[PDB]
């Protein structure tokens, strides 16, 4: 996301990080879930994955737009105003 | 502030830089007496 510096992505990524941190508050205990019963961890992961899906969608839109604007600008600079 | 220094771009500014130099240098070489 730092490749574009658009808050659209930097700010919502922090919200995702917050979801991660909320789970991380119990990291000491998460370290022992899978060994005995992985279902609890599955819940924690699904929560993070739902956030990841939302952020991944925004990333794809961002990458799409970034390319779109780049392509048009690189053409405009090659247009001679006196001819075209 | 035409410099636009506190900004970053890779493909846009590189290609503009290259094209900017190539055209201006050719016009200088024309060695017009004007």
């Amino acid at each position: 996301m730092i490749q574009s510096q658009r808050p659209m992505m930097l700010q919502s990524a922090l919200a995702f990080e917050q979801i991660i941190k909320n789970s991380k508050a119990g990291s000491g205990g998460k370290s022992q879930i899978t060994w005995d019963n992985p279902k609890e961890l599955e819940g924690y992961i699904q929560k993070l994955q739902n956030a990841a899906e939302r952020l991944a969608t925004e990333n794809r839109k961002l990458r799409k737009w970034h390319t779109t604007f780049c392509e048009k600008v690189v053409v405009l600079m090659n247009i001679d105003l006196l001819r075209q | 502030d035409p410099a636009r220094d506190p900004q970053y771009a890779e493909n846009e500014v590189d290609e503009m830089r290259i094209q900017k130099d190539l055209e201006l240098e050719q016009y200088k070489r024309s060695s017009s007496k004007s």
